[PDB]
């Protein structure tokens, strides 16, 4: 079976701008294992991103969470991109604070 | 449902390509990898030792860099009567469980393309029913060596028990923990014309047993939906719960979290539309 990766964005803390943060992207539900994910900022890949070690669930689909520190602005975007197999063109999920 | 499992992820993407992961896991929590380089095992936690002996361990160690290589290069070379094709990929997990402070039952299966595919109990490999005639083949081939599952059941019947019990034990001080979570409101995206979405974000909670209801006063709110409890990194947890309201009955709305950690004292945030 194939299995298509849910994808969820969110900071650590309520956003305050030009305070530090952490905004995290958790991939889930996904098979085969291999992915690509990028954070973005502006829509440009962020450099220095922490993942978790591949683990599955109990229905043995993936699952990862990628995250990073960060600092809100009022002009800064931030945003997940997911590339997989299941996926036609690459998927971009933004963190907005008021959605 | 406290268990304690090691996996395996063995991806086999082309002829010449292939990778091999192996980790231990106190339920959400990892407590151990395989470093295939310096053949050893990795305690991420100072307690993931358990109460095993350095000896234990190194005999693990042993039993881990035997078998590792051998089911890798196994599934390769089985790989064309099996009819695996290329790419594919196989999981594994094992461990035990516990119910109510006591060993209730060990486990061991095999997933081939995502799916189940075999399984070991009572002592031998068994197919699962529609993975096929493959199955069927692959435990016909397991099954022929007594010596190795004598081997498997003693671990996953002995080693294990011991070990998980072990473990809960000398981890007790990070398990039996309590960090209280912090609140937050936000608005969330329009269901559609004179409505709105309201958000109570609870974020840094540990363990994961949590309440979050929208009130007006007392009155629970029942179009109250909360979302999957989603990690963070430091170990602690996150989790939304969304109401949706016509937009002229929004006043005296409330979110109140209640967790384990609070000693009684619940976030109450109110809804301010002035
Ligand atoms: C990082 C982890 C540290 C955790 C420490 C805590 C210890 C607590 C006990 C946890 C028990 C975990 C579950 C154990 C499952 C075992 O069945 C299982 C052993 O299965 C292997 O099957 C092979 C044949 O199919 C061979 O018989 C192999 O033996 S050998 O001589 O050829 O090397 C045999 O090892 N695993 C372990 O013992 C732990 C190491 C696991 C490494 C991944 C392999 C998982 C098994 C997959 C199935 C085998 C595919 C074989 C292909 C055909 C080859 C003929
Ligand atoms: C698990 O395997 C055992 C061992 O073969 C089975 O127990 C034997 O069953 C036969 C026939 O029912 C009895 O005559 C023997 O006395 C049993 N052996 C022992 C050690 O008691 C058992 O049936 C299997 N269980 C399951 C559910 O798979
Ligand atoms: C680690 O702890 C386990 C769990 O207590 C120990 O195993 C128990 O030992 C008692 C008496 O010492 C036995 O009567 C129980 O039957 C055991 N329970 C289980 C689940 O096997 C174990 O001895 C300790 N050390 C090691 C090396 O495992
Ligand atoms: C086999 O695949 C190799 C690795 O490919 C890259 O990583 C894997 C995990 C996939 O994500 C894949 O899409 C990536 O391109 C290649 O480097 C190699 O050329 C391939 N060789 C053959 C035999 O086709
Ligand atoms: C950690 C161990 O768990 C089990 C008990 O039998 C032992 O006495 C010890 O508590």
């Amino acid at each position: 079976i194939q299995r298509t990766p849910k994808i969820q964005v969110y900071s650590r803390h309520p956003a305050e701008n030009g305070k530090s943060n952490f905004l995290n992207c958790y991939v889930s539900g996904f098979h085969p294992s291999d992915i690509e994910v990028d954070l973005l900022k502006n829509g440009e890949r962020i450099e220095k991103v922490e993942h978790s070690d591949l683990s599955f669930s109990k229905d043995w689909s993936f699952y990862l969470l990628y995250y990073t520190e960060f600092t809100p602005t009022e002009k800064d975007e931030y945003a997940c991109r997911v590339n997989h197999v299941t996926l036609s063109q690459p998927k971009i999920v933004k963190w907005d604070r008021d959605m | 449902p406290l268990s304690f499992h090691v996996i395996w992820i063995a991806s086999f993407y082309n002829h010449s390509w292939k990778q091999n992961l192996v980790s231990g896991w106190l339920s959400d929590l990892q407590t151990h990898t395989w470093d295939s380089n310096s053949s050893t095992i990795v305690f991420l936690w100072p307690w993931s030792r358990g109460n095993f002996s350095n000896e234990e361990w190194k005999e693990l160690e042993t039993l881990f860099r035997i078998r590792t290589i051998r089911s890798f290069e196994g599934i390769r070379r089985y790989a064309h009567e099996l009819q695996f094709e290329y790419p594919f990929e196989i999981q594994v997990t094992g461990g035990c469980e516990l119910h109510s402070g006591k060993v209730s039952g060990s486990f061991l299966q095999l997933a081939y393309q995502g799916s189940d595919f075999v399984s070991f109990q009572n002592n031998s490999w068994l197919p699962y029913p529609v993975a096929g005639n493959m199955a069927k083949h692959f435990c016909k081939v397991l099954n022929q060596n007594q010596h190795e599952n004598d081997i498997t059941h003693n671990l996953l019947s002995d080693t294990c028990p011991r070990f998980i019990l072990g473990l809960l034990d000398a981890g007790k001080a990070h398990l039996q923990r309590q960090v209280k979570p912090e609140a937050w409101l936000s608005h969330g995206p329009s269901p559609g014309p004179g409505h709105l979405q309201l958000v109570c974000h609870v974020s840094g909670f540990y363990p994961k047993p949590v309440w979050v209801m929208w009130m007006r006063g007392e009155q629970e709110q029942q179009g109250t939906q909360r979302g999957d409890i989603l990690p963070s990194a430091d170990g602690t947890w996150y989790l939304r719960a969304t109401l949706e309201v016509a937009a002229g009955e929004a006043a005296d709305l409330s979110c109140r979290v209640k967790h384990s950690s609070l000693e009684g004292q619940d976030i109450v945030l109110y809804w301010h539309h002035h």
